[PDB]
Protein backbone atom coordinates (compact mmCIF):
# COMPACT_ATOMS: atom_id res chain seq x y z
CA UNK A 1 0.00 0.00 0.00
CA UNK A 2 1.48 3.78 -0.88
CA UNK A 3 1.55 5.65 2.61
CA UNK A 4 0.24 8.86 2.49
CA UNK A 5 2.10 11.22 4.87
CA UNK A 6 0.31 14.56 6.38
CA UNK A 7 1.85 17.46 7.89
CA UNK A 8 1.51 19.21 10.28
CA UNK A 9 -1.23 16.91 12.25
CA UNK A 10 -2.88 19.68 13.29
CA UNK A 11 -2.56 23.89 12.63
CA UNK A 12 -4.84 26.87 14.20
CA UNK A 13 -4.93 29.95 12.11
CA UNK A 14 -6.74 32.76 12.64
CA UNK A 15 -9.87 33.72 10.22
CA UNK A 16 -7.84 35.33 6.88
CA UNK A 17 -4.73 34.21 7.42
CA UNK A 18 -3.15 31.83 5.10
CA UNK A 19 -2.90 28.00 5.24
CA UNK A 20 -0.51 25.63 3.45
CA UNK A 21 -0.75 21.23 4.59
CA UNK A 22 2.08 19.00 3.06
CA UNK A 23 1.48 15.36 1.84
CA UNK A 24 4.17 13.13 1.20
CA UNK A 25 3.56 9.53 -0.58
CA UNK A 26 5.95 6.33 -0.49
CA UNK A 27 5.84 6.43 -4.02
CA UNK A 28 5.95 8.78 -7.22
CA UNK A 29 2.25 8.91 -8.29
CA UNK A 30 2.89 10.13 -11.80
CA UNK A 31 1.21 6.99 -13.50
CA UNK A 32 2.20 5.94 -16.61
CA UNK A 33 -0.45 7.40 -18.36
CA UNK A 34 1.11 10.95 -17.60
CA UNK A 35 -1.58 11.41 -15.34
CA UNK A 36 -1.23 12.41 -11.23
CA UNK A 37 -4.14 10.65 -9.21
CA UNK A 38 -3.82 12.51 -5.86
CA UNK A 39 -6.76 14.44 -4.47
CA UNK A 40 -7.61 15.83 -1.42
CA UNK A 41 -11.36 15.78 1.02
CA UNK A 42 -12.84 17.68 4.06
CA UNK A 43 -14.76 16.45 6.38
CA UNK A 44 -16.51 18.73 8.72
CA UNK A 45 -17.90 18.11 12.37
CA UNK A 46 -19.38 14.94 13.12
CA UNK A 47 -20.46 14.76 9.35
CA UNK A 48 -19.10 12.91 5.72
CA UNK A 49 -16.40 14.08 3.76
CA UNK A 50 -16.51 16.06 0.61
CA UNK A 51 -14.32 16.03 -2.43
CA UNK A 52 -12.19 19.63 -2.61
CA UNK A 53 -9.45 18.73 -5.33
CA UNK A 54 -8.42 16.00 -8.04
CA UNK A 55 -5.53 15.74 -10.41
CA UNK A 56 -3.48 17.92 -7.55
CA UNK A 57 -4.63 20.77 -8.91
CA UNK A 58 -8.52 20.93 -10.39
CA UNK A 59 -10.94 22.34 -7.75
CA UNK A 60 -14.11 20.48 -7.58
CA UNK A 61 -17.53 21.71 -8.99
CA UNK A 62 -18.16 24.84 -6.49
CA UNK A 63 -15.09 24.53 -4.50
CA UNK A 64 -14.04 28.41 -3.64
CA UNK A 65 -11.17 29.10 -5.15
CA UNK A 66 -9.64 30.21 -2.14
CA UNK A 67 -8.01 26.73 -2.27
CA UNK A 68 -5.78 25.56 -4.62
CA UNK A 69 -3.36 22.39 -4.86
CA UNK A 70 0.49 21.85 -5.89
CA UNK A 71 2.78 19.17 -6.39
CA UNK A 72 5.19 17.34 -8.31
CA UNK A 73 6.09 13.29 -7.87
CA UNK A 74 5.83 12.61 -3.75
CA UNK A 75 5.42 16.01 -2.41
CA UNK A 76 1.75 17.73 -2.69
CA UNK A 77 0.68 21.03 -0.87
CA UNK A 78 -3.19 22.28 0.23
CA UNK A 79 -3.54 26.09 0.32
CA UNK A 80 -6.11 28.49 1.29
CA UNK A 81 -5.15 31.84 0.45
CA UNK A 82 -7.48 33.72 3.48
CA UNK A 83 -8.77 30.77 6.15
CA UNK A 84 -12.64 31.31 6.61
CA UNK A 85 -14.17 29.78 9.89
CA UNK A 86 -16.54 27.37 7.80
CA UNK A 87 -13.03 25.85 6.59
CA UNK A 88 -12.65 24.05 10.17
CA UNK A 89 -12.41 19.94 9.78
CA UNK A 90 -9.68 17.44 8.67
CA UNK A 91 -7.97 17.54 5.56
CA UNK A 92 -7.19 14.24 3.83
CA UNK A 93 -4.94 13.96 0.48
CA UNK A 94 -5.89 10.19 -0.72
CA UNK A 95 -4.27 8.50 -3.84
CA UNK A 96 -5.75 6.48 -7.01
CA UNK A 97 -2.35 6.16 -9.54
CA UNK A 98 -2.24 2.49 -6.85
CA UNK A 99 -4.47 -0.48 -6.20
CA UNK A 100 -5.37 -0.19 -3.51
CA UNK A 101 -6.59 3.45 -2.64
CA UNK A 102 -5.20 4.89 0.08
CA UNK A 103 -6.21 7.74 2.42
CA UNK A 104 -3.50 10.10 4.48
CA UNK A 105 -3.54 10.73 8.22
CA UNK A 106 -5.15 13.45 8.28
CA UNK A 107 -4.37 17.50 9.48
CA UNK A 108 -7.21 18.94 11.71
CA UNK A 109 -7.65 23.11 11.44
CA UNK A 110 -8.92 24.55 13.80
CA UNK A 111 -10.15 28.38 13.97
CA UNK A 112 -7.78 31.08 16.25
CA UNK A 113 -10.30 33.52 17.47
CA UNK A 114 -10.44 36.02 20.40
CA UNK A 115 -11.02 34.67 24.02
CA UNK A 116 -14.68 34.73 24.99
CA UNK A 117 -15.66 33.32 27.98
CA UNK A 118 -18.45 30.68 29.06
CA UNK A 119 -22.19 31.80 29.49
CA UNK A 120 -22.91 29.30 32.73
CA UNK A 121 -26.26 28.04 32.95
CA UNK A 122 -27.78 25.06 35.63
CA UNK A 123 -31.13 22.83 35.53
CA UNK A 124 -32.43 21.31 38.14
CA UNK A 125 -33.60 17.30 38.13
CA UNK A 126 -37.20 16.89 36.15
CA UNK A 127 -40.04 15.55 38.44
CA UNK A 128 -40.18 13.18 35.64
CA UNK A 129 -36.57 11.86 36.32
CA UNK A 130 -37.32 12.55 40.18
CA UNK A 131 -40.12 9.81 40.12
CA UNK A 132 -37.88 7.58 38.57
CA UNK A 133 -35.81 8.34 41.49
CA UNK A 134 -32.67 9.20 39.96
CA UNK A 135 -31.01 13.18 40.06
CA UNK A 136 -29.29 14.60 37.20
CA UNK A 137 -28.17 18.43 37.62
CA UNK A 138 -26.76 19.87 34.11
CA UNK A 139 -24.56 22.73 33.89
CA UNK A 140 -23.76 24.40 30.77
CA UNK A 141 -21.26 25.97 29.43
CA UNK A 142 -21.86 28.08 25.92
CA UNK A 143 -19.75 29.45 23.04
CA UNK A 144 -16.04 30.08 25.07
CA UNK A 145 -12.64 30.09 23.15
CA UNK A 146 -10.20 28.41 24.05
CA UNK A 147 -11.58 24.90 24.72
CA UNK A 148 -9.61 24.45 27.96
CA UNK A 149 -12.55 24.89 30.96
CA UNK A 150 -12.69 23.50 34.53
CA UNK A 151 -15.93 22.67 36.12
CA UNK A 152 -16.29 21.40 39.70
CA UNK A 153 -19.57 20.41 41.83
CA UNK A 154 -20.19 21.85 44.97
CA UNK A 155 -23.51 20.45 47.04
CA UNK A 156 -23.81 22.76 50.17
CA UNK A 157 -20.19 23.83 49.48
CA UNK A 158 -18.86 20.55 49.67
CA UNK A 159 -16.60 20.01 46.36
CA UNK A 160 -17.97 16.94 44.93
CA UNK A 161 -15.32 13.31 43.13
CA UNK A 162 -16.67 10.48 41.33
CA UNK A 163 -20.82 11.42 40.33
CA UNK A 164 -20.00 14.11 37.35
CA UNK A 165 -19.34 13.22 33.66
CA UNK A 166 -19.06 15.83 31.10
CA UNK A 167 -18.20 16.00 27.16
CA UNK A 168 -17.07 19.57 24.43
CA UNK A 169 -18.39 19.89 21.75
CA UNK A 170 -16.27 19.99 18.58
CA UNK A 171 -15.65 23.67 17.37
CA UNK A 172 -18.29 26.17 15.80
CA UNK A 173 -18.38 26.14 12.09
CA UNK A 174 -19.63 29.93 12.52
CA UNK A 175 -18.25 31.87 15.78
CA UNK A 176 -15.29 29.16 16.04
CA UNK A 177 -16.40 28.63 20.09
CA UNK A 178 -16.81 25.84 21.78
CA UNK A 179 -19.41 24.80 24.32
CA UNK A 180 -19.82 22.01 27.53
CA UNK A 181 -21.96 19.65 29.33
CA UNK A 182 -20.98 18.20 33.11
CA UNK A 183 -23.76 16.11 34.24
CA UNK A 184 -24.15 15.52 38.23
CA UNK A 185 -26.15 12.26 38.98
CA UNK A 186 -27.20 11.24 42.33
CA UNK A 187 -29.78 8.82 43.94
CA UNK A 188 -33.06 10.96 44.53
CA UNK A 189 -32.37 9.87 48.33
CA UNK A 190 -29.20 11.26 48.03
CA UNK A 191 -30.38 14.41 46.53
CA UNK A 192 -33.27 14.57 48.42
CA UNK A 193 -30.20 14.89 51.62
CA UNK A 194 -29.05 18.60 50.48
CA UNK A 195 -30.25 21.86 49.59
CA UNK A 196 -27.44 24.11 47.53
CA UNK A 197 -26.48 22.69 44.21
CA UNK A 198 -23.79 24.76 42.48
CA UNK A 199 -21.07 24.29 39.53
CA UNK A 200 -18.14 26.69 40.04
CA UNK A 201 -16.13 27.28 35.80
CA UNK A 202 -13.12 28.66 35.59
CA UNK A 203 -11.57 29.72 32.13
CA UNK A 204 -9.04 32.21 30.83
CA UNK A 205 -12.01 34.36 29.55
CA UNK A 206 -12.90 34.87 33.67
CA UNK A 207 -10.62 36.83 36.37
CA UNK A 208 -12.93 34.60 38.51
CA UNK A 209 -14.52 32.00 38.77
CA UNK A 210 -18.02 32.09 38.23
CA UNK A 211 -20.53 30.11 40.23
CA UNK A 212 -24.43 28.84 39.13
CA UNK A 213 -26.33 27.23 41.65
CA UNK A 214 -30.01 26.74 43.27
CA UNK A 215 -31.67 25.69 46.05
CA UNK A 216 -33.72 22.53 45.97
CA UNK A 217 -37.33 23.22 46.07
CA UNK A 218 -37.08 27.45 45.43
CA UNK A 219 -39.77 28.33 42.41
CA UNK B 1 -29.20 18.10 -6.38
CA UNK B 2 -26.85 15.12 -5.68
CA UNK B 3 -26.86 13.00 -2.69
CA UNK B 4 -26.37 9.37 -1.56
CA UNK B 5 -28.51 8.46 1.56
CA UNK B 6 -27.60 5.06 3.47
CA UNK B 7 -29.52 2.90 5.62
CA UNK B 8 -28.64 -0.09 7.74
CA UNK B 9 -28.92 -1.41 11.29
CA UNK B 10 -25.97 0.37 14.14
CA UNK B 11 -26.53 -2.83 16.49
CA UNK B 12 -25.30 -6.45 15.46
CA UNK B 13 -24.00 -9.66 17.62
CA UNK B 14 -20.39 -11.36 16.73
CA UNK B 15 -21.55 -14.28 14.10
CA UNK B 16 -24.37 -11.99 13.03
CA UNK B 17 -24.91 -10.33 8.89
CA UNK B 18 -25.24 -6.97 8.62
CA UNK B 19 -26.75 -5.10 4.84
CA UNK B 20 -26.04 -1.29 4.21
CA UNK B 21 -27.84 0.27 1.83
CA UNK B 22 -26.39 3.88 -0.47
CA UNK B 23 -29.10 5.05 -2.43
CA UNK B 24 -27.94 7.73 -4.97
CA UNK B 25 -30.79 10.38 -6.46
CA UNK B 26 -30.29 13.77 -8.30
CA UNK B 27 -27.63 11.84 -11.11
CA UNK B 28 -27.04 9.06 -13.28
CA UNK B 29 -26.44 6.29 -11.11
CA UNK B 30 -24.69 3.99 -14.40
CA UNK B 31 -22.43 6.19 -15.01
CA UNK B 32 -20.22 6.88 -11.52
CA UNK B 33 -18.80 4.07 -9.69
CA UNK B 34 -19.89 3.87 -5.75
CA UNK B 35 -17.09 3.20 -3.63
CA UNK B 36 -16.90 1.44 0.15
CA UNK B 37 -14.90 3.57 2.95
CA UNK B 38 -14.37 2.15 6.35
CA UNK B 39 -14.00 4.87 8.99
CA UNK B 40 -12.75 3.17 12.73
CA UNK B 41 -14.69 5.87 15.22
CA UNK B 42 -11.59 8.22 15.96
CA UNK B 43 -9.15 7.21 13.32
CA UNK B 44 -8.90 7.68 9.42
CA UNK B 45 -10.66 5.91 5.91
CA UNK B 46 -9.46 2.64 5.15
CA UNK B 47 -10.54 1.96 1.20
CA UNK B 48 -12.88 -1.28 0.84
CA UNK B 49 -13.33 -1.37 -2.38
CA UNK B 50 -15.64 -0.42 -5.53
CA UNK B 51 -18.26 -1.37 -7.73
CA UNK B 52 -19.35 -0.83 -11.49
CA UNK B 53 -22.34 0.96 -11.40
CA UNK B 54 -22.75 0.02 -15.42
CA UNK B 55 -21.50 -3.94 -15.17
CA UNK B 56 -21.91 -4.86 -11.25
CA UNK B 57 -18.61 -5.98 -11.39
CA UNK B 58 -17.04 -5.31 -8.07
CA UNK B 59 -13.59 -5.54 -7.09
CA UNK B 60 -12.26 -6.07 -3.05
CA UNK B 61 -9.58 -4.34 -1.68
CA UNK B 62 -7.16 -7.71 0.14
CA UNK B 63 -8.03 -7.05 3.64
CA UNK B 64 -12.06 -7.16 2.84
CA UNK B 65 -11.78 -10.57 0.67
CA UNK B 66 -13.89 -13.08 1.88
CA UNK B 67 -16.37 -11.59 4.23
CA UNK B 68 -17.60 -8.17 2.28
CA UNK B 69 -19.74 -8.56 -0.72
CA UNK B 70 -20.54 -5.36 -2.89
CA UNK B 71 -24.26 -5.83 -5.01
CA UNK B 72 -26.64 -3.50 -6.57
CA UNK B 73 -30.08 -3.26 -7.00
CA UNK B 74 -30.01 -0.92 -10.49
CA UNK B 75 -33.37 -0.05 -10.93
CA UNK B 76 -33.58 1.67 -7.29
CA UNK B 77 -29.90 3.08 -7.99
CA UNK B 78 -28.93 1.49 -4.71
CA UNK B 79 -25.31 0.19 -3.81
CA UNK B 80 -25.72 -2.96 -0.95
CA UNK B 81 -23.11 -3.63 1.34
CA UNK B 82 -23.21 -6.77 3.12
CA UNK B 83 -20.71 -7.66 6.04
CA UNK B 84 -20.99 -11.44 7.14
CA UNK B 85 -19.59 -13.50 9.94
CA UNK B 86 -19.20 -10.00 12.28
CA UNK B 87 -16.30 -9.42 14.29
CA UNK B 88 -15.33 -7.33 17.00
CA UNK B 89 -13.02 -5.25 14.07
CA UNK B 90 -15.57 -4.26 12.34
CA UNK B 91 -17.20 -1.87 14.73
CA UNK B 92 -16.90 0.86 12.32
CA UNK B 93 -18.68 3.90 9.85
CA UNK B 94 -19.21 2.42 6.62
CA UNK B 95 -19.01 5.50 4.00
CA UNK B 96 -20.47 4.94 0.02
CA UNK B 97 -18.88 7.90 -1.86
CA UNK B 98 -19.62 8.23 -5.96
CA UNK B 99 -16.24 8.00 -7.73
CA UNK B 100 -14.97 9.27 -11.11
CA UNK B 101 -12.08 8.34 -13.97
CA UNK B 102 -9.94 11.23 -12.77
CA UNK B 103 -10.51 9.98 -9.03
CA UNK B 104 -12.83 12.58 -7.38
CA UNK B 105 -14.81 10.99 -4.45
CA UNK B 106 -16.61 14.27 -4.90
CA UNK B 107 -20.37 12.79 -2.60
CA UNK B 108 -20.46 11.15 0.19
CA UNK B 109 -23.24 9.56 2.10
CA UNK B 110 -23.82 10.08 5.62
CA UNK B 111 -22.70 6.46 6.85
CA UNK B 112 -23.92 3.90 8.79
CA UNK B 113 -22.88 3.52 12.44
CA UNK B 114 -22.76 -0.59 12.96
CA UNK B 115 -21.12 -1.28 16.74
CA UNK B 116 -20.98 -5.52 17.06
CA UNK B 117 -21.80 -6.30 20.66
CA UNK B 118 -22.91 -9.67 22.80
CA UNK B 119 -24.56 -6.73 24.97
CA UNK B 120 -28.34 -5.86 24.80
CA UNK B 121 -29.62 -2.46 23.41
CA UNK B 122 -31.01 -0.09 26.17
CA UNK B 123 -33.45 2.85 25.18
CA UNK B 124 -32.87 6.45 26.34
CA UNK B 125 -34.97 8.46 29.01
CA UNK B 126 -35.51 11.47 27.44
CA UNK B 127 -36.02 14.35 30.48
CA UNK B 128 -36.49 18.10 29.88
CA UNK B 129 -34.25 20.73 30.83
CA UNK B 130 -36.62 23.07 31.52
CA UNK B 131 -35.96 26.72 30.60
CA UNK B 132 -35.51 29.22 34.09
CA UNK B 133 -34.23 32.04 35.66
CA UNK B 134 -31.10 29.49 35.68
CA UNK B 135 -30.76 28.78 32.33
CA UNK B 136 -31.37 32.88 31.08
CA UNK B 137 -28.76 35.59 30.09
CA UNK B 138 -29.19 38.82 28.44
CA UNK B 139 -32.54 38.30 27.02
CA UNK B 140 -31.81 34.36 26.00
CA UNK B 141 -32.92 31.21 27.83
CA UNK B 142 -30.87 27.92 27.34
CA UNK B 143 -33.39 24.50 27.14
CA UNK B 144 -32.94 21.60 26.17
CA UNK B 145 -33.40 17.44 26.21
CA UNK B 146 -31.04 15.13 28.42
CA UNK B 147 -31.24 11.74 26.80
CA UNK B 148 -30.20 9.16 29.39
CA UNK B 149 -28.83 5.71 29.29
CA UNK B 150 -28.45 4.18 26.28
CA UNK B 151 -26.77 1.84 24.34
CA UNK B 152 -25.30 1.83 21.38
CA UNK B 153 -24.76 5.47 19.76
CA UNK B 154 -25.59 7.02 17.87
CA UNK B 155 -28.79 9.07 18.77
CA UNK B 156 -30.46 11.26 16.58
CA UNK B 157 -31.83 14.44 18.07
CA UNK B 158 -33.58 17.38 15.99
CA UNK B 159 -35.63 20.30 17.10
CA UNK B 160 -39.29 21.39 15.83
CA UNK B 161 -38.72 18.61 13.24
CA UNK B 162 -35.61 20.51 12.11
CA UNK B 163 -37.29 23.84 11.40
CA UNK B 164 -35.04 24.51 14.73
CA UNK B 165 -31.06 24.36 14.33
CA UNK B 166 -29.82 28.00 14.92
CA UNK B 167 -27.83 27.73 18.75
CA UNK B 168 -28.39 24.20 18.76
CA UNK B 169 -25.41 22.02 21.00
CA UNK B 170 -25.82 18.33 20.45
CA UNK B 171 -22.84 17.52 23.01
CA UNK B 172 -20.79 14.02 22.08
CA UNK B 173 -22.24 11.05 24.46
CA UNK B 174 -20.46 10.20 27.78
CA UNK B 175 -20.21 6.51 28.92
CA UNK B 176 -21.57 5.88 32.52
CA UNK B 177 -20.07 3.35 35.03
CA UNK B 178 -23.08 0.77 33.57
CA UNK B 179 -21.75 1.30 29.92
CA UNK B 180 -24.48 2.93 29.27
CA UNK B 181 -24.18 6.68 27.48
CA UNK B 182 -26.01 9.73 28.19
CA UNK B 183 -26.15 13.27 26.00
CA UNK B 184 -27.33 16.66 26.25
CA UNK B 185 -28.71 18.77 23.05
CA UNK B 186 -29.65 22.52 23.59
CA UNK B 187 -30.89 25.37 21.97
CA UNK B 188 -30.48 28.64 23.01
CA UNK B 189 -33.81 30.93 22.13
CA UNK B 190 -35.28 34.59 23.03
CA UNK B 191 -36.44 35.00 26.34
CA UNK B 192 -39.72 36.94 25.17
CA UNK B 193 -40.95 34.39 23.52
CA UNK B 194 -41.43 31.45 25.44
CA UNK B 195 -45.35 32.25 25.71
CA UNK B 196 -45.42 31.85 22.19
CA UNK B 197 -42.90 29.31 20.60
CA UNK B 198 -43.23 25.68 21.15
CA UNK B 199 -39.50 23.84 21.08
CA UNK B 200 -39.93 20.12 21.06
CA UNK B 201 -36.54 17.56 21.09
CA UNK B 202 -37.10 14.85 18.45
CA UNK B 203 -35.41 11.51 19.80
CA UNK B 204 -34.53 8.69 18.02
CA UNK B 205 -32.69 5.63 18.87
CA UNK B 206 -32.80 3.25 16.19
CA UNK B 207 -31.15 -0.05 17.55
CA UNK B 208 -33.97 -0.06 20.82
CA UNK B 209 -36.82 1.16 18.45
CA UNK B 210 -37.00 4.78 20.54
CA UNK B 211 -38.89 7.71 18.65
CA UNK B 212 -40.06 10.24 21.77
CA UNK B 213 -41.10 14.04 20.96
CA UNK B 214 -40.65 15.84 24.21
CA UNK B 215 -42.53 19.02 24.65
CA UNK B 216 -39.41 21.42 27.13
CA UNK B 217 -41.58 24.34 28.33
CA UNK B 218 -40.77 26.95 31.17
CA UNK B 219 -40.07 25.28 34.75
CA UNK B 220 -42.97 27.06 36.60
CA UNK B 221 -44.11 25.97 40.33
CA UNK C 1 -15.81 4.80 -14.34
CA UNK C 2 -12.74 4.21 -12.07
CA UNK C 3 -9.29 5.60 -12.13
CA UNK C 4 -6.37 3.04 -13.07
CA UNK C 5 -5.12 2.45 -8.85
CA UNK C 6 -8.81 1.44 -8.47
CA UNK C 7 -8.29 -2.01 -10.33
CA UNK C 8 -5.42 -4.47 -8.98
CA UNK C 9 -2.29 -5.41 -11.08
Amino acid sequence: DVVMTQTPVSLSLAIGQPASISCKSSQSLVHSDGKTYLSWILQRPGQSPKGLIYLVSKLDSGVPDRFSGSGSETEFTLKISRVEAEDLGVYYCWQATHFPLTFGSGTKLEIKRTVAAPSVFIFPPSDEQLKSGTASVVCLLNNFYPREAKVQWKVDNALQSGNSQESVTEQDSKDSTYSLSSTLTLSKADYEKHKVYACEVTHQGLSSPVTKSFNRGEC
Amino acid sequence: QIQLVQSGPELKKPGESVKISCKASGYTFTDYAIHWVKQAPGKGLKWMGWINTYTGKPIYADDFKGRFVFSLEASASTANLQISNLKNEDTATYLCARGTMMASLDYWGQGVMVTVSSASTKGPSVFPLAPSSKSTSGGTAALGCLVKDYFPEPVTVSWNSGALTSGVHTFPAVLQSSGLYSLSSVVTVPSSSLGTQTYICNVNHKPSNTKVDKKVEPKSC
Amino acid sequence: QAPPGAYPG
